[PDB]
């Protein structure tokens, strides 16, 4: 069980 | 005394770290830049907004959105550029962060890290 990493909360401009 | 101008610049960071920091400082709004991880070329600008995870006692949530590089500009899934991470940061302190989901990041005050007090 290690921190793999952390979600990046998308934008709009992008699809 | 000694000079030195201190912005909002870390460098050496992990994810789960940023998401710490900011979350200890309990501060709405409070953004700091931070240089990826082996990363090429590239940074991100870790954000806690005031929405807390479940009510008045949670940690604050961590908006992690990556900042990509064009020859020396930045941009965030946006077609736009900006000089810097000063010039991006700057137009986005005083408009905000729109994401995908619907939510609307803002950054009132930057993350130093060095306390005054014991």
């Amino acid at each position: 069980m290690d921190n793999q990493g952390v979600i990046y909360s998308d934008l709009n401009l992008p699809p | 005394g000694s000079s030195g101008s201190s912005g909002w610049y870390h460098g050496h960071m992990s994810g789960g770290q940023a998401e710490t920091l900011l979350q200890a400082k309990g501060e709405p709004w409070t953004f700091l830049v931070r240089e990826s991880l082996s990363q090429p070329g590239d940074f991100v600008l870790s954000v806690l907004s005031d929405q807390p995870k479940a009510g008045p006692g949670s940690p604050l949530r961590v908006t992690h959105i990556k900042v990509m590089c064009e020859g020396g500009r930045y941009t965030v899934g946006g077609l736009e550029t900006f000089d810097s991470l000063t010039d991006l940061v700057e137009h986005f302190k005083k408009t905000g962060i729109e994401e995908a989901s619907g939510a609307f990041v803002y950054l009132r005050q930057p993350y130093y890290s060095g306390p005054s007090s014991g």
